[PDB]
């Protein structure tokens, strides 16, 4: 069982967002799907849930009039739509599986960051941070909205990696660094490549970091 | 008549291998008469990740969850115990009731490790030639794997103390060695960058005997 959600995106205030949640295996069977949101630095808040076999959806009072939860059994996909978006709706939106008669949430989607802003989408520029221990990294600069993801050597390099929280610059654009410490003796033999993804702009960059 | 979930404490920090205790109180009983089960779950959440189910029915361990995690309680009073806190256990923990809709969560309890002081290793990075094409220069200073979180970075350009032109962020606690890392960026126009020679990052941390300076000369 795996729940795969649609990508992060910016939405203008007053607009509506639709987030999808695709269940692998080929069905959500007799089970149900909840939507749960998490504002930056905040706790978890249940938005509502749908039980496809009963054809019913329940919403939290706070979202009644703005939220719509639907599910297409034939494509094993659930949807959450949220209208009249405001700044306070900026959050990671999660789908999660439960059993209608119980309600613990055993499988979760990866989350979808929806940013409510008037600012336009912008892809990042990726710059090297050039190097018995050496540090190297990539600076991922001038993008909007969040998030970017970073791996090293296609996920083969994980030890000693630190990818930092982004900062919002005075320009209104984000900037993030990702670093790794390695043996200095590895600099002549191994290639260090940061793999940077920014879904909102469909940007993928592999940047080699040379000594 | 929404069921309110209240956790205590909001934050805890104990040494590696010490017991960690997180309490959760529900505003109404979540014990169902007809099956004598408590409709209560516990979750672990790490940064960048969704919550992960640890415990359901108040005391049943989810498959794959280590024995050091145990849920207890009935009615309105519940507790998640980590018998011997491991480095990888640092996270935010949430309780949840599913006795009735709306499903509701506790506010979360942050769990961290207390460990010995560790001084950062410090690295400075000049702006790349490719970035300079843009007319902007970012100079980066890295403080790698220090404890505790408290640290100070001071930027100097030709020995002149910088103010208002830097930003920093800090990682969550490391899941292996329980340290923190910090990245600071100094932003200048290319013009300003090209006018000066010595770029220095001065780091103060209680693990160091005195402030450590890493520097480079442009060109």
């Amino acid at each position: 069982v795996q729940l795969v959600q649609s990508g992060a995106e910016v939405k203008k205030p007053g607009s509506s967002v639709k987030v999808s949640c695709k269940a692998s295996g080929g069905t959500f069977s007799s089970y149900a799907i909840s939507w749960v949101r998490q504002a930056p630095g905040q706790g978890l808040e249940w938005m509502g849930g749908i039980i496809p076999i009963f054809g019913t959806a329940n919403y939290a009072q706070k979202f009644q009039g703005r939220v719509t939860i639907t599910a297409d059994e034939s494509t094993s996909t659930a949807y959450m739509e949220l209208s009249s978006l405001r700044s306070e709706d900026t959050a990671v939106y999660y789908c999660a599986r439960y059993d209608g008669i119980y309600g613990e949430l055993d499988f979760w989607g990866q989350g979808t960051l929806v940013t409510v802003s008037s600012a336009s989408t912008k892809g990042p520029s990726v710059f090297p941070l050039a190097p018995g221990t050496a540090a190297l990294g990539c600076l991922v600069k001038d993008y909007f909205p969040e998030p970017v993801t970073v791996s090293w050597n296609s996920g083969a390099l994980t030890s000693g990696v630190h990818t930092f929280p982004a900062v919002l610059q005075s320009s209104g654009l984000y900037s993030l660094s990702s670093v790794v410490t390695v043996p200095s003796s590895s600099l002549g033999t191994q290639t260090y490549i940061c793999n940077v993804n920014h879904k909102p702009s469909n940007t993928k960059v592999d940047k080699k970091v040379e000594p | 008549m929404d069921i309110v979930m209240t956790q205590s404490p909001d934050s805890l920090a104990v040494s590696l291998g010490e017991r960690a205790t997180i309490n959760c109180k529900s505003s109404q009983s979540v014990l169902y008469s007809s099956n004598n089960k408590n409709y209560l779950a516990w979750y672990q959440q790490k940064p960048g990740q969704p919550p992960k189910l640890l415990i359901y029915w108040a005391s049943t361990r989810e498959s794959g969850v280590p024995d050091r995690f145990s849920g207890s309680g009935s009615g309105t009073d519940f507790t998640l115990t980590i018998s011997s806190l491991q480095a990888e256990d640092v996270a935010v923990y949430y309780c949840q009731q599913y006795y009735s809709t709306p499903l509701t969560f506790g506010q979360g309890t942050k769990v961290e490790i207390k460990r010995t002081v560790a001084a950062p290793s410090v690295f400075i990075f000049p702006p790349s030639d490719e970035q300079l094409k843009s007319g902007t220069a970012s100079v980066v200073c890295l403080l790698n794997n220090f404890y505790p979180r408290e640290a100070k970075v001071q930027w100097k350009v030709d020995n002149a103390l910088q103010s208002g032109n830097s930003q920093e962020s800090v990682t969550e606690q490391d899941s292996k060695d329980s340290t923190y890392s910090l990245s600071s960026t100094l932003t200048l126009s290319k013009a300003d960058y090209e006018k000066h020679k010595v770029y220095a990052c001065e780091v103060t941390h209680q693990g160091l005997s005195s402030p450590v300076t890493k520097s480079f000369n442009r060109g």
